[PDB]
Order: structure tokens, then C-alpha cells, then sequence
């Protein structure tokens, strides 16, 4: 005739403060991996979208407009523009054209890493919900067992009804860590592996305009 | 020639499985000698 | 065989969530290794009979017309037909040898990244599963101990049959959670070191390549 | 980014969690509680 | 139960006590460092925002590099900037082209940014050790006091509660000790980590925009 | 040991004794590749050291060239050389930049090398997947063995410890020749790894030099 | 009256030879590290002199010919001695300032990489300690099970003190294990943080090194 609610209601202190921190740990996860998805949805559609409106054929100038006149253009078209604007900005100017692709490379790797800096916003926070919440749950239980047993060791004989609650109340401290790290590490997983996906899309696309900026500009 | 991939920093820790193991050890050779037929 | 099929029935609803997410994690495992298996078993065979094609000493405009004839060419067949195209792409330009070596370089660096990233499809998801199936069947065998020390402390006489379930449960729990751990990290493991071969093979096949094409080009 | 060191790049593996030892707890929770548990 | 667990601290087993004792330590010195590793990034962050206004505020480059001569308690980006510009001054005094004068530059420049960052991650490492090590530790307390509580089962010839307990006893807060000491470690060390790499992502930024307006000027 | 365990090894479970004889044969092949690799290494190192003793004991570059051609069995750094320096005397009777005729000397040194490497490296990758492979598989037959064993006495007869320990004492067979033929593959595998950086920074540094006196003759 | 001695003497032969190599594989562990630091020490204390005497302000020649009477040139001495010689020797022939530059840095970094080597001795051996010890142990472990249920199928009834002299070998056996492994894992971590920072303090001084050679060079 006991429920797990029952159990979470009344406890030690200490394993109930344990208790309240995983389950807003697990909260705090799942808003994080919401919002990432969301972000990582929009950021590959815009990617498939760039590649799609590039690789059509337009002129590359034509393409440079396009990005001007956009003002919401965050991901492949941002980076993009400013590669491109830096480059005629050396055009305008007068330079060897070696220099002027290391230039381009460069501003390149700093929009690839500015953007992939703001685009994987916590993840090393799942990383570290995933790795301590087993953690803080164990030592909770720990406590919890740490408890009953103090409590209950010189009062004659204990029967098996007088320990078994608490020894309850102390496993679910670990339950709830490990239910509270198994959306961590899944997410964590997935999304690096997304993560690295993106980030192999955008330099080659990347490799692939140095090719056609150089091919274009030797003449 | 480079593969295009870069490496994360944050690494994650081996889940404390056995610890968790020893602690159900613990539970039951303490419960052991309470419990009578 | 029907022991287990029992036992796995009439459990609470969160372990039997459990034994269900388990299972399917295995099967899909198990076909990812399959696919994974044959697919690179093709490509090694494709590999291999493309390198005795090209070092058999056939003429290079040969081989880029049997690569143009071709069209359901895949791995180095492709990767060479691309970076050797945009070598011709540099050489009806009036280009200088050493940034047409540089460009040949560049896109058969692309070629080489895209193909063998195609090439991974599912890694990442057993890299996933075998890091996540140890913390459920974990938390599989916390519940079914929860779960006997519940019904434990609410029978006073504690037979036989008030504790069996719950560290069934828990036994139960945590062999599907081996069963279903184990051969996704050995897989991942033994796949990875064997992409890391292929992609060593191809590298050392692409530099080849270049000195060919370098040697000819001075003339 | 220029004077990095001349070595063969090592690879890590994705560490298995060694149910050995943990078959090995659950025989040592079988022989503690059998023989209570069966007279 | 803080009355109480001093006590049981008291008559455990010598090795598992320096075991708790190696613990309590690990734990003191982590979250010294942890203190330490938060005021000093701090005060790197406060620096470097400080410096970054005095820089775009519009004033020209050569009263800034008095201005980092008269500073003796220079520190982040005014030392780097100090350093960066002034080899940039040595190839000035000798006449020297432009393309290695910034090559020169930007060389001084990646030589301060990583020696000035290898000084602000002073410690981290030993957290990382510390988070990785701890729960092994108290794996190895937990097993000793196990195996106490154990021979201690074989020497009495009824089990008991008052045989086993003392063993359980040393166990438990072993492990308990080892994860107190193991978790904010691994919290400090992901989140320090983290803010570091910020902090060199700022940095190299900073210093790219440095070179492009030491071109700009030399152009100009 | 003891002749229990010739009693053990002798009966057993049909599909357990099928593990037992694979991780034996496992165990078995592990040691011979182990044998052969260790001598294939001690050969490689040491043509390696008298090569470089060679080729820095002063003597005129071109003479270590037709040396290379007289020899007939040419092997490790020998024909890293000899393919290096062979491609650049090629770039070099066609006309070609200085420049050019390195860049083509250092890929083919960097192509031979890998090449090398990865000949010399045969079995390694073998004894990573036993020192993964073989404690597992003994824990699947030991758990199938524990498992064997409770199901006949599915029938209940009776559970009692004292009736299904030999049923666990055959199972861990499996598990303990797991181990044992684990241990040696990792060993191996590590000191043997350890030794193939060793080697492979070795041939690097020599490539290197070789660039380096290669560019150094050339400006004259 | 059970002493820990005593079970280390009243052993089955397996796991006592389990504990001997534990034993021999802890001294051998604690014996590289005292040396691996003494070696960590004596190189640290050589750099920051080396660096101290470089940027005193005496001429550069003359801490040339210093390095090259000296004949001991232990570490970063050997590495500026190394450096210059190349310098020099492209220097007395005529050639561009650039290629002087590029072979220094060769050769600087052929110094550093072959140092570096030469300075971690053992760690790859605490490497291997601290990764197989734990198995050694658990080997230790499956053996005393393995032999506390040999004896239990002999006794006509089984207690609890039957069988925890056998689970105690057991527990002791991976209790080495785990001693065997401690010193060897921090070991190896503290120490290869260690060597990373003196090869990046290295590097750094290599390249002020190239700085001042190009500023003396430019003139």
C-alpha cells in the first residue's frame, strides 16, 4: 500500500533536496533539448536551402546581392556574404590574389566557429547533467541508507517492516538519477553527432568556394 | 590529407554501475540475517 | 524459452518499458551492423578493383573516359573522376602547375571527407546505443529492487513470492541490458577502426594521384 | 599552430562498462542470501 | 546525523580512514582551486572588457602604447597588445616591408595569447584528475570495507547485524565521501573549460582584428 | 593448478565447451602473432639504426643512392629513401623549380612512409579485437552456463546452494580463460602500439632531416 | 582472529600469484614515477635557466659559441644550438631569408619532436599498468569465487561462515587490483599534462627564436 509519490513526499532532508535537484536538472534538460532541436531544424533547412539556391547556377554576384537585400539571414547566407564582402572589399583595393584567398579563408574559419559557438549553445551542460546526476542520485541513496540504518540499529530487533521504507526511499534517490541522466546522454549523443554532421557540411561547402573564388579569379 | 571533423573537449563518465551494484551488495548482506522464513 | 517469456509478462509497466526499449535498441542494432558490414565489405571490393584498373598502366584519358561512360560509379571511381575533372577544369585555363596541383588537392580532399562521411551512416546511433543501454538497464534493475522492497515492507510475513518478482525484474533488466550493450560498442569499435583503414587506403591512393599528376604536368 | 609535434595521432576508444565484475556482485548477493532465504 | 557519523569515522579500519582522509583532502584542494580558477577568470574577463572599450573608444595607437608602458600592472590583452604592437615598432625603427612586418606581429601575437592563456588554465588538469579519479578511490574504500564486514562475518559463528555493521559502515562512507569529492570537480572542470574556450575565441578574434587594422594603417 | 579444474575442462555444457576451445585457439593465435610481430619490430628497428648510422656517417649522398641500387633487398627506411630521393632526381631531369621538386619528394617520402607503416603494423589490429572480443565472450558463456545449470533444475528438485554450485564453478571456466586470454592481447596491443609511435616518429624525424639537407644542397 | 596477513598466506596458489604481479606491477609503477618526475624537474629547472641566460641581453654569437663549448647541452640548449647551426650553415651560402627562416623551423621542430620523445620515458608502460591491472585483479577475483564455490560443494551444509573466507579472497584480489591502479592512472594524467606544457613553453621559445632570428635577418 505504498506509492512512489508516498515515498517522494516524506524522507530525509538531504535525500529529498537530492530528489529536488534531479528532477529540475531533468527539467532544465528537456527546455535545453527543445530549444537545440529547434535550433539545429532551422539551421539544416537554411543549410539545404543555401546549397540548393548556390550550386542552381546563378551568378556569384547576383547571389552577393541576395545577400545583401536579406536582413534575417543567419546561417550559410551570413557567412557566406561575409566572405564574399570582405573579398571585393580587397577587389576595390589592390592586392595579389594569394593573399586575398587567405583573407576569405580566414574570415571563413571565423564565421564557421562563430556560428557553431552560437548554434551548440548548452551542450556541454547536457554533457554535464548526463555525467553527475548518476552521481548525486548514488550519494543520495548513500545518505538515505546512511540514515535509516543510524536511526534504526540499537532499537532491539528491527523486523524487515521497519527497514524496508527507507531503504525504498533511498534506492529511488538513484532512480531518479538515472531517469533524469537518460535524456542527457541520448541527447548529448545525438546532437554531437548532428553537430558534426553540420559542421562537415559547412567546410566543404566552404572548401568548395575557395575552389570556384579561385577558379573564377586566376581567369 | 586531413578529415574534415572537429574534436569536442567535454567527455562524459563511465556510469557508476558498479558502485550502484556494490551498494544492492550492501542492502542484501544487511537484510540477509533480518529476514527469518 | 517460455520461463522467460513469462516472467517478462505480468511486471510492473515501467521495467516491461524497459525490456521493450531494449529489445528494439537491440534489433536495430544488430541490422545496423549488418548493413554497416556489407556496405563496407563493397566498398573495400570496389576499392581494390579500381586500384589494379589504375596501376595496371592504362592511359589517364582512358581511365577519365571510363569514369565518364560510367554512371553508377561510387567511391574511388567518383573521387578520382571529380578531382581530376577540375584538374581539366584548370587546364583549359592558362593556370600556373603549382595552383592546379593545389586545386586537384582541394577537391579530392572534398571528395574524400563526402565519401567516406556516406559511408558512416549509422555509427553514430550505435555509438548512442551502447552508450545508453548500461544506464537503463541500470535503472531497469533499481526499479525491480524498489519494487520488491515495496511489496516487502506492506506483507509483515515475508514469503517467497512478495520479494521473487521485483529481483526478477531486476535480473531480467539487466541481462537485456548486457545483451543489448555489448555488441553495439564492439561494432562501433571494430567499424571505426576499420573506416579509419579505408580512409588511410584512400589518402594514401589520392596522394598517389598527385605525384602522377605533378610528374606529367612538369613534363 | 606551426611547431606541433611529430607523432602518429591516437585514437580512444569508446570504453565498455566490464559486466564481469558485475556478474561476479550478483553471485556474491545469490551466496549471501540462498542460504536464509531457502531454510 | 551529524553527531554520529564522527564516531563512525572514528574506529573504522586505518586504510579505509586514510582513504577518507586522501578524500577530504582532494575535496579541500579542489575546491580551492575552484575559488581560485573563478576569481581569476573574473578578474581576466573584467580586464579584457575594460581594455576592449580604452581601445575602440577612438583614441590613436601610439598614445594606447604609452599608455601600456606607464601601466606596470599590465595584464591579458594590454600585455598582449604591449608585446604585439612593439615588435611591430622594432621592425618600424629599421626599415622592413610590410608582409613580414605583420608576419612578425602576428607571430608575437599568437606567442602572447598562448603563453597568457597556458597561465589562466593553471590548475584545471588536477580537476579533471580529481573528477576522474575520486569515485575510483572510494570504489577502492567501499571494496576494503566490504571485505572487513566479510571477514568479520567468517570470524563470528552466527551472522548478526552487530558483525556486519561496522564493514557496511566503512563502505558507505567511503563511497559517499568519494562522490562529494568527485562531483564538483566535474561540474568545475566542464564549466571552466568552457568559459576558457571563450575566452581564447575572444582573444584570437581580437588579435585578427589587430593585424587588419596594423594593414589598414601601414596601407594608409 | 590443480586437477579440478582437468575434471572441469574435461565435461561441460556442449555450447560452453564450444566457447572454451574458440577462446583457446584465440589465445593461442594471439601468441603466435605476438611472437612474430615482436620480431618483424626487432628487425625494422634495427635496420632502421644502422641505416641512419649510415646515412649520418658522412658518406657522399649520391653513393648512398647507388648503394641503394645495388642492394636487392631493400626494406623499411631503406625504401623510403630510395623511392624519396629516386623521385627527385625524376622531377629533377625534367626541368623543374626547386620548390617543386621538394613539395614532390616530401609527398612521396610521406606516401612511402604511411605505406611502410602501415605493412609494418600487420596483426595489430588482431589483437585489438581479441582484447575486446574474449572477455565477453566468456561472459556470454558463463552467463549461459549459470543459465544451463538453473534450468535443470527447472524441474524444482531443489534450488539449495549446496545442489547448483558445481553448475557456477563449470560456468566460470569461461569467464577465467576469458580473461586470461584478454590479458596478453592488451598488454601486447599497448607495448606494441607504444613501440609503433616510437618507430613512426623515428622515420618522421628522418624524412624530415632529409628535406632539410635535400633543400640545403639545393641553393648551392 | 582473522587477519588480513593471514588470508594472504592461507591462499589458493592462482590468486597469490595474482597478488605478486599486483605487488610487482605497484613497485614497478611507483619507481617509474619517481623517475619520470626527477627527469620533469631537472628539465624544467634546465629551461628556465636556458631562457633567463638567452634573454639576459648578451649577444647572440657569443651564447652560440657558449652552447658550443659547453658539451653536456642538455634539452632546449641542444635545441637553440641545433637551430642556429642549420641558420648559420644556410647563412654562409647565399640564399633568400625566407628559405633561412623555413629551415630553422624545420629543424626546430625535428629538436622539439625528438626531445619531447626523449623526455617521457615510461609513460605509455603507466599506461598499460593503470588499464590492465583492474583486469589482473578481476581475474583474481573470478578465480577466489570460482574456489569459495569448490569448497562450498563439499561441506554438508552451508552457512555464512563457510563461504566468506572465500568471498574475502575474492574482494581482496580486486582490492590490489584497484591499489595497483590509482598511482598509475594519476600518474599518467598529471604527467602528460606536464609534458604538454613544457612542449608548448618549448614551441613558444622556439618561436621568439624565429622572431629574433628574422628581425637580426631583415636588418
Amino acid at each position: 500500500t505504498l506509492h512512489i509519490s508516498d515515498l517522494i513526499l516524506q524522507a530525509s532532508p538531504v535525500v529529498q533536496l537530492v530528489m529536488l535537484i534531479l528532477l529540475l536538472a531533468s527539467i532544465f534538460s528537456w527546455y535545453l533539448i527543445a530549444k537545440l532541436h529547434m535550433s539545429y531544424k532551422k539551421a539544416r533547412q537554411d543549410d539545404e536551402h543555401f546549397q540548393k539556391m548556390f550550386w542552381s547556377g546563378a551568378e556569384l554576384n547576383t547571389l552577393y546581392n541576395n545577400a545583401q537585400l536579406n536582413s534575417k539571414r543567419s546561417g550559410l547566407e551570413d557567412i557566406f556574404y561575409q566572405g564574399l564582402s570582405e573579398f571585393f572589399k580587397l577587389k576595390k583595393r589592390q592586392a595579389p590574389t594569394s593573399q586575398m584567398i587567405e583573407g576569405t579563408e580566414r574570415i571563413l574559419r571565423v564565421g564557421l566557429s562563430r556560428d557553431q559557438g552560437s548554434l551548440e549553445y548548452g551542450l556541454g551542460t547536457l554533457a554535464s547533467i548526463g555525467s553527475v546526476a548518476p552521481y548525486i542520485g548514488l550519494f543520495g541513496t548513500v545518505w538515505g541508507i546512511m540514515n535509516a540504518f543510524i536511526g534504526l540499529a540499537a532499537v532491539d530487533q528491527v523486523t524487515l517492516a521497519t527497514v524496508a521504507p527507507g531503504i525504498a526511499e533511498a534506492l529511488i534517490a538513484t532512480a531518479i538519477g538515472l531517469f533524469a541522466a537518460i535524456p542527457a546522454v541520448l541527447a548529448f549523443n545525438h546532437f554531437t553527432a548532428k553537430s558534426e554532421s553540420v559542421y562537415s557540411d559547412r567546410a566543404l561547402f566552404a572548401e568548395e568556394m575557395i575552389a570556384l573564388l579561385q577558379r573564377q579569379s586566376v581567369g | 590529407f586531413e578529415r574534415i571533423k572537429k574534436p569536442l573537449k567535454s567527455d562524459m563518465n563511465v556510469v557508476p554501475y558498479i558502485d550502484v551494484m556494490l551498494v544492492l551488495l550492501v542492502i542484501f548482506m544487511v537484510t540477509a540475517p533480518m529476514i527469518t522464513s
